């Protein structure tokens, strides 16, 4: 139930700026960069799972 | 919710965390288009 909660409102977060997907939906086999921004964005919100 | 306004500081982390390839996407006519290649 905590996953879900958190999921709509990364949702709803990746909804209200699409900036920033822009920057999170591009290819490349490798998105360590991404994975970055992930790590760098959300980390001291979010759960683990 | 969303912290404000350190989106744009993880924007130009990724953009700065990141032997160049490129990838062609379109191809017609004598004109392709390339994805990638952040340098050229």
């Amino acid at each position: 139930t905590t996953l879900a909660g958190e999921l709509v409102s990364v949702a709803r977060l990746l909804d209200r700026e699409a900036v920033v997907t822009r920057y999170l939906t591009v290819p490349a086999e490798d998105a360590t960069p991404r994975i970055r921004l992930i790590e760098r964005l959300v980390s001291g919100k979010v759960g683990a799972p | 919710t969303i912290p404000a306004d350190d989106i744009q500081s993880a924007i130009e982390e990724y953009v700065s965390s990141f032997e160049e390839v490129g990838t062609v996407v379109d191809a017609g006519d004598g004109i392709a288009h390339v994805e990638g290649l952040p340098s050229v």
